[PDB]
């Protein structure tokens, strides 16, 4: 069975078996708006009334494309459906962003800050509940990731130690790889770590990140994966400076050593009545993402895929595409208030106005897709199967009808009593493993057009390719 | 390797023997162009319907 | 990979000019028309009614083990043989006639065809009522058993109270030998849908009356359940009757013909509404010899589906209903003493007996299937038991293994050697009851000698050799 | 129609009703055929005919 | 004949359209949903996906 050559023992580029055609389609989102609260979901009666929407979040859009193996182009039989299958290849992408530029701050009403150590006047103490209301602007981060599979993010989580430790001991760190979902937090300058598990204080970082995981994209793993599916290209632009130097209150878990002659902390200050017990050396800095500029913008620009980073040259396997966007350059929280229902007071009172907080994002995503043909020979079939079995199964190619038949019994009133069940509880056939993950699911099935010049990205593509539409006059 | 297990072999032999093969009367009874009419005078019967 | 789109048998099944005749000697059955007579368990007189499905399962001899004189027309290395049904005749022996069925205690309150005055209600208003059923003839032929439909009790989506209406569901089943045909009271599970046990006559009161599902049988992919069918059915409403019982659904108090409320308040006698649950007694009118489906040869030139008469597995199912010969014969025996000179009703025991008579005759054409890779894959996807029955698939996977063969198996110095485990497990249609007819020792090549055979020869031209 | 003075529990289904089926066909202008450029979308339109 | 309107036909659809914070997008203005046969009840049959 299976003549020479033997199964290909190395990854090959998609340019060796995916034949591109000169048929290009535009596809776009109409305008994607989301309105929420930046710091926490507003919960009423076990349900989310106002969701968490903040500019420090990962926006992972899962783009669904139409199945090209069931389409009608300006041709009739230009692909053999017994030997060939069709797939989309992404060649151009534009991520539109609608709001004005600006910076939003966040904070904690009860932040674990003992003092200021940037310029302290003299030595002091620590009592009970020494917490303060402290706000900050986080690190400025912009990034864009494009792949056919969902992004992989890293963060520091709690490890299992090799034996037990006592109550209040330091939790051991472990780097955890986890998929990035829509609504995950990006790192803000306090590191990429699990705040819920590593900080039982719940008071050591601002309200938005205090009970959640901050992830960073694992670029080292995503570029070094064998097929290159989760990363076609990326952009990133990050900036931070430390704004204020602060301390933390609490029990010193690891004390300073009593060694070291030339530093004033470690020479025992026994001679000084105030300095006998060391001030907490558990310093922290407040981050600051400096000035947001219009010149430095990643977004509102077309990005043309000439060559992808890995072996997958932009092929949207499975008819899916993932767009991961973060930008903390339009994170302006809108401070909106309401009066008491009777605005019959003619004077100001602080109990007469109820203040609220909102954040509004706006996105618009335009794509240029190219059709491609895969002629599925024995060796190409084996390679596609070994890369990913769901690709070669989800289009039915090498399958006969089973001898049983697929006659479905569909009732016309599937909610009525006396017909047994809704009949379709178990999700056996064609369930993607991404059932457990939340994405901003975007359907572009009905949004594909061949009329390129009509759309803003499509006439940008025509200018870049040097083409114009044929004259109608 | 592959053993030579015995089995009850069923073979059909139809027909078992050629027998008689009844033929049509057109094979041995030769028709002639001579035709004759024959008829009954008129057959009546009168009786009781039931018994 | 292999194929899609079910193709005609005419593309991979190559016919030959070899035709064989096969027939049954004469099939008689005698029983009681309404219910089986038992002692208490063993059936003494079976139920044989003229309103049953007769589903004959015909067994053909395997054509691959036919000892042909010159076999040079087919290669048993790459080819296999099958039978194709080309002619058939369903013979019927009894005289034409109509038999009636009834219930001694039928749930009928009155006659509402024409009421001379308004009526009443007590307890047990049941009557002894008989009727002739709807007239039905049908014949289905295929290589799989027929599919029948009926309305049955389903599970509701919530709980109900005691006495509530059972929810209906259309249930598909195989039609078996001795299943009841529809008689004009519908295709329904009388055992479950009518707890009264008095709503329909005695022969159907505990049965399931089924109708052939022609809609599903023609629309199946391969077309194997039926490749030919004929049917004739006729009914009129003979009398128009009312039910007795607690009215489960009341009439709405609003009259939609007049747009008003109505009550018989001004007339004391009509204030309690009479039952609005009506039923007609069916009647299959005049039977005629002109209208007869049976005692006629049928030549299966072009089948309805993609199976052009190919008898896969050496099996054929012939499904007959003939409500045109349902004459129940009334027998009587003089008990006690064969000496009295005066008639008494206690001196005679009345009985009922029904007798059916069938004769089945077929013309089978031999056909050859050359089993190339794609033909093998297509036949395997269609039906794996075809390539299991015909030695070719399942090439032998394992190697030899020692079994250690302990010399004295019934000694107490060794462990127990018991094994020997398997009873034969072949038949997938074992749970179903058919009128199994064996035609293995009934195949003949001398078509001229048989009535259907010479009818086939006359129809095809093909006169016998002189 | 059976109602618990209100909502339809069991509809009225009798053999003496008009069954008026309204069939909806796919838009042929938006269809995928063996080939599709057999009609110009700027000067021609497609329709179905019952045969 | 349609330069489709001279004005935009972009409709902004809301997410979570059952809540009391986006009050209100529920059915109040009609759209091109005007079947002229909408006052009439037929047995609807969709064959869009059965061709």
């Amino acid at each position: 069975y299976l003549p020479p050559t033997t199964p290909v023992a190395k990854v090959q580029s998609t340019d060796e078996y995916v034949y591109p055609t000169s048929l290009f389609c535009h596809a776009h989102t109409d305008r994607l708006l989301t309105v929420g609260h930046p710091f926490f979901s507003v919960i009423d009666n076990d349900k989310v009334t106002v969701p968490k929407v903040s500019g420090n979040q990962y926006r992972v859009f899962r783009l669904k494309f139409p199945d090209p193996n069931k389409f009608a182009l300006p041709q009739k039989d230009f692909y053999d459906p017994e030997k060939e299958r069709l797939v989309w290849r992404l060649r151009g992408l534009e991520i539109g962003r609608g709001g004005p530029l600006g910076i939003g701050t966040t904070g904690h009403p009860l932040f674990n800050k003992l003092g200021d150590t940037e310029n302290p006047n003299k030595y002091q103490q620590g009592s009970k509940d020494n917490r303060q209301n402290t706000s900050m602007d986080p690190k400025q981060t912009q990034l864009f990731i494009v792949g056919c599979e969902p992004p992989t993010g890293e963060h520091w989580d709690v490890a299992k130690p090799c034996g037990a430790l006592e109550k209040g001991d330091c939790p051991p760190i472990q780097l955890v790889n986890s998929v990035i979902e829509d609504g995950d937090m990006c790192d803000i300058g306090f590191g990429n770590m699990n705040f819920k598990e590593l900080q039982q204080d719940r008071s050591g970082v601002p309200l938005d990140i205090v009970s959640t995981r901050c992830k960073w994209p694992d670029f080292l793993k995503m570029t070094n994966e064998a097929y290159g599916d989760k990363m076609f290209f990326f952009g990133r632009r990050e900036q931070v400076y430390a704004r204020h130097f602060f301390t933390r209150n609490g029990s010193v878990g690891e004390p300073i050593p009593n060694s070291v002659s030339p530093s004033d902390f470690y020479y025992a200050p026994d001679s000084t009545q105030d300095q006998k017990t060391l001030a907490p050396s558990v310093y922290f800095g407040t981050p600051s993402g400096s000035l947001v500029s219009s010149d430095g913008q990643l977004f509102n620009r077309p990005f043309w895929l000439q060559r992808a980073q890995g072996n997958n040259n932009g092929v949207c396997w499975h008819n899916e595409l993932f767009v991961t966007v973060v930008d903390n350059t339009r994170n302006t929280n809108f401070t909106i208030s309401q009066q008491t229902n009777t605005p019959n007071p003619d004077t100001y009172d602080s109990t007469n106005f109820k203040n609220y907080l909102r954040h509004v994002e706006q996105f618009e995503l335009s794509l240029i897709a190219q059709l491609c043909k895969v002629p599925l020979d024995p060796g190409v079939l084996a390679h596609i199967n070994t890369m990913n079995p769901t690709i070669l199964e989800n289009w039915n190619l090498g399958f006969v009808p089973p001898p049983q038949q697929s006659i479905s019994d569909d009732y016309r009133y599937i909610t009525s009593s006396a017909t047994r069940c809704p009949d379709q509880n178990p999700p056996k056939e064609r369930e993607d493993p991404y059932k457990g993950l939340i994405f901003w699911e975007v359907d572009l099935t009905e949004r594909f057009s061949q009329d390129l010049d009509q759309f803003a990205l499509g006439r940008k593509f025509l200018y870049q390719a040097g083409i114009r539409t044929a004259v109608t006059g | 390797m592959a053993m030579w297990t015995p089995q009850t072999g069923k073979l059909y032999l139809p027909p078992t023997t050629p027998v008689a093969k009844v033929q049509s009367t057109d094979e041995y009874v030769y028709p002639t162009s001579l035709f004759c009419h024959a008829h009954t005078d008129r057959l009546l019967t009168v009786g009781h319907p039931f018994f």
